[PDB]
């Protein structure tokens, strides 16, 4: 356990570090693209992920000092729930703004045409709006089923759980078993199966288009791409491959705790993740050309 | 005979100049050092106008001060309420090449034109319902570049054809037709009493013109590039004229001097669009390093800076009383300074 | 998304 | 019969009369100086006269 | 008072919703500008439906093609008002090389004018060389060493049109940052269509992947 402070230490440093360039960078982006650039629709799909990676950032310092002794939550029961449905709510809208992203630059690539004479910006706005309701349907098991409990030493831990609604011990282990397989196995697909396929399926294609076009006249679009979604692999697989391996042994780490490594193992994928999404803006907006001349002029 | 013709006019160039030399004896800055400087100016925008989503190219103000056009690429001639920020009217243009528009002393039409060569009139009235096309003046072979309203009935219209014409609307025909220009006219400016007006054209030189008769009554040479804005003092008895050399030239009709200039050695780029205030003190002249400089029209001194544009700015136009300014832009921004 | 941390702890049924 | 025309043209620019450079700036200053009052953009004027608030 | 306030609101509101919708309306279609020559050739083949302006749709892309041939002043007074077209459609007469100041060299002239032109660093130039008919049976008769002296190939159609398509392209000093299309005007059908079409499909391309940052 001599290498286990340094497993302890490096999350919250992450974090802290993932905070300020957050903060930072969405700040700068939704400034710069929501009053001082052209509402059109991929700055608008900017400015949503800007968005919820700034809602998201703000929220930071709250895990941070929660993560610091432990998880222990000092505020109270509004707050925590705040907290909690802020992180969940900016973090699937954060995946799915990504992946629309990569749906609508496969099809300006793919079909310029449907592009040209089907993509307005009060149609983008439309189909904006359904990313931001998926998540908020998927964060509905954080609205109810979350909440605060205290432990008879006095600290506060405020998750998941099921005194009123099991009714009885057995029933209560029962249906908390079955709503942690299934946001486990949502989070798995929709959260990570469905964005990684779509990103892997759409950069692909935009790849493949521009190789057999012969319009590579410089290796930069193909570095982006390549970082980009090396970038989003690296950082969400082990996290979400980390939370998946504790979803299906969840009965068994209850029952006789044999797995153990998840629960030191998911705080350096979650930072990981959330380091993820503080970059996400560096990746996808500070990669224009007209946005970095925006952003000097208005210096 | 041709060349020995030719050879006389030069010879009574310089007579003019000789006569202009012999007339020249204190310069305007000699005489107005003597007076305290305005100082410096800080205009605020109180409002932008948010309805264009193209590069707008021109705009003229109200008698009234209350209303405003504006001339933009996109197609459309949005009629705005300047107090209020409200759009009155959205008129469609059949060509959406559109680089001048005029609106009527009296608020009834309201003027257009650019590379279709064709003066659409438009009557703001309309009270059997939208605004429509009222009339169409084509008899241009060049660009329409500046058009102004004498009044409800008469027109005069800048074109690339070289000549200006001043139209009559009841008969739509060109009732009379101004020539002696060398290169292709950019802008024209209107005495307040409509009876006497200016045009600068491409052979960087001003020409004095005269409604009635339809002849050149005087030409001011003294621009060493093109010039693309003109306007009258508020007295009528002097203008400006707006260039690409960077300098800004007030002539004064009586004299045929070139009175002062207004340029600074940081400014390099042309000016598109230049104006007077209500006394005539402030010469607010646009720029093309995308803000707007105003000057002292006594003392050549930058009294203030309008930089609240993010593209070019193009067009430039100040209220009858003088009470606010709208700079027009491509940034498809409209915004009133004070 | 949001990974439970000492969800575990036999707090879910904890009243 | 162009350049018969343009010396028509250019020979009555000289006819007409030219008045002292001094006498028309002095003449033009003099206007400024005259209608500076009613001139809002050389004097900032309050909220209440100003309909731009 | 409020009454009318109120009034005006709906009005600019109506004219507004109005200004968005004829916006997005107009920012589906294609502009192109045309310069040059067969100029005329290449609008009445495919006239599906001051300055002429003709609009055509092909396969579901909606074309504003604007000549500005009929138009004897100074170009760079209003060669700024295109700025923002998708591509410039420049014709090239082929068998003008021998025609009269050389015809051929004012086209390169004209063509240097807008592709070093400050309004077109990104907008890319569909090159058409027009009458190639003509050309082919002029080649044989009249060398092309009258209109250019560094040639030192033979006096065939096969290559004589390559080295004049590649002295126009290596015209263009702004490398690296547009494609100049370029092709030979043919009397078959959608042909010279499908080639407008290609090009400006591989340009939409181009300025969709500079808003999204790729490139």
């Amino acid at each position: 356990s001599a290498g286990y402070t340094v497993l302890r230490i490096l999350p919250l440093v992450v974090l802290g570090v993932t905070f300020v360039l957050g903060v930072l960078g969405n700040g700068l982006v939704i400034w710069v693209a929501g009053f001082r650039m052209t509402r059109t629709v991929t700055t608008i799909c900017y400015l949503n992920l800007a968005l919820a990676d700034f809602s998201f950032t703000a929220t930071l310092p709250f895990l941070i000092v929660s993560m610091a002794m432990g998880e222990k939550w000092p505020f109270g029961w509004f707050l925590c729930k705040l907290i909690h449905i802020v992180v969940d709510i900016n973090l699937f809208g954060s995946v799915f703004l990504i992946g629309f992203i990569a749906l609508d630059r496969c099809i300006c690539v793919l079909h310029p045409v449907w592009a040209q004479n089907h993509r307005t910006v009060s149609l983008a706005m439309k189909v904006i709006v359904g990313p931001w309701i998926l998540a908020l349907v998927l964060t509905l098991p954080v609205f109810l089923f979350l909440t605060t409990v205290t432990i008879p030493n006095g600290d506060t831990y405020c998750t998941f759980n099921f005194a009123s609604w099991g009714g009885t011990p057995e029933e209560r282990l029962k249906v908390a078993i079955t709503m942690l397989t299934a946001r486990g196995i949502i989070r798995f697909v929709i959260g990570f199966l469905l964005p990684m396929s779509i990103v892997a399926i759409c950069y692909g294609l935009i790849a493949a288009k521009i190789h057999k076009k012969g319009m590579i006249k410089s290796s930069r679009p193909l570095r982006v791409l390549t970082a980009v979604v090396a970038s989003f692999f690296i950082c969400w697989f082990p996290f979400q491959l980390v939370a998946l391996l504790g979803t299906v042994w969840l009965k068994e780490m209850l029952f006789y705790g044999k797995y153990k490594i998840i629960d030191i193992l998911v705080n350096p994928t979650s930072s990981l993740a959330f380091f993820n999404s503080c970059l996400n803006p560096m990746l996808y907006v500070f990669v224009g050309q007209d946005f970095r001349e925006r952003l000097i002029h208005s210096l | 005979e041709l060349d020995q013709l030719r050879q006389e006019a030069e010879q009574l160039k310089n007579q003019i100049r000789d006569a202009r030399k012999a007339c020249a004896d204190a310069t305007l800055s000699q005489i107005t050092n003597n007076i305290d400087p305005v100082g410096r100016i800080q205009m605020r925008t109180r409002r932008t106008l948010r309805g264009h989503l193209a590069k707008i190219y021109a705009m003229h103000w109200g008698t009234d001060s209350r209303l405003l056009v504006s001339a933009s690429q996109d197609g459309k001639l949005i009629i705005w309420d300047s107090y209020t920020t409200n759009k009155v009217h959205a008129i469609p243009l059949r060509s959406s090449w559109v680089m001048t528009c005029a609106y009527a002393p009296s608020g009834n039409y309201v003027a257009c034109g650019g590379l279709d060569n064709i003066c659409s009139i438009y009557n703001l009235k309309t009270r059997e319902g939208n605004v429509r096309v009222s009339r169409e003046l084509a008899g241009h072979t060049g660009y329409l570049s500046c058009c102004r309203f004498l009044d409800d009935n008469q027109i005069v219209t800048s074109s690339g054809d070289t000549t200006c014409a001043l139209w009559d609307i009841e008969t739509g025909q060109q009732t009379t037709t101004f020539t002696g220009h060398t290169g292709d006219v950019m802008s024209l400016s209107l005495a307040p009493d409509t009876r006497l007006f200016v045009s600068g054209a491409c052979d960087a030189s001003a020409k004095l013109w005269d409604v009635r008769e339809g002849m050149c009554r005087q030409t001011f040479t003294g621009h060493e590039s093109d010039i693309n804005a003109i306007c009258f003092f508020p007295n009528g008895n002097a203008f400006a004229t707006g260039s690409d050399d960077a300098t800004c030239r007030l002539f004064d009709l009586r004299a045929d001097q070139e009175l002062m200039t207004y340029s600074h050695d940081n400014i390099i780029c042309g000016i598109t669009s230049v104006s007077f205030s209500k006394s005539g003190r402030l010469l607010l002249a646009g720029y093309d390093d995308f803000n707007c400089n105003v000057w002292d029209a006594l003392k050549a001194d930058r009294a203030g800076v309008l930089a609240g544009h993010d593209n070019r700015v193009s067009c430039l136009g100040v209220t009858d009383d003088g009470m606010a300014v709208a700079t027009g832009s491509w940034d498809s921004f409209l915004k009133i300074w004070n | 998304m949001a990974p439970r941390g000492f969800s575990c702890l036999l707090l879910l049924t904890s009243e | 019969a162009q350049a018969r025309k343009l010396v028509e043209q250019l020979k009555m620019e000289a006819n007409i009369d030219r008045i002292k450079v001094s006498k028309a700036a002095a003449d033009l200053m003099a206007y400024c100086e005259a209608h500076a009052k009613e001139d809002p953009l050389l004097t900032p004027v309050p909220a209440s006269e100003n309909p731009f608030r | 008072v409020s009454a009318e306030d109120k009034a005006a609101a709906e009005r600019s509101k109506m004219i507004d919703k109005n200004l968005r919708e004829d916006g997005e309306k107009a920012a589906r279609e294609v502009k192109l500008l045309l310069l040059g020559s067969g100029k005329n050739t290449i609008v009445k083949q495919m006239k599906i439906i001051g300055i002429v302006e003709t609009h055509f749709t092909f396969k579901d892309l909606h074309f504003k093609m604007f000549d500005v041939g009929a138009q004897r002043s100074e170009r760079k007074k209003w060669i700024h008002c295109f700025e923002g077209v998708t591509a410039i459609i420049f014709c090239v007469a082929l068998s003008a090389y021998d025609l009269v100041m050389n015809r051929m060299h004012a086209s390169m002239k004209l063509f240097d004018s807008i592709c070093n032109n400050k309004w077109f660093t990104d907008t890319s130039i569909i090159l058409f060389l027009n009458k190639k008919d003509l050309f082919e049976e002029k080649i044989t008769h009249s060398p092309l060493t009258i209109c250019f002296p560094e040639y030192t190939g033979a006096n065939k159609y096969d290559e004589a049109a390559s080295y004049i398509q590649s002295k126009f392209e290596d015209l263009n000093k702004r490398k690296d940052t547009k494609e100049i299309y370029t092709h030979f005007t043919c009397s078959t059908d959608t042909k010279n269509v499908q080639f407008v079409f290609d090009a400006v499909t591989d340009v939409i391309i181009k300025n969709n992947l500079k808003d999204c940052g790729l490139f």
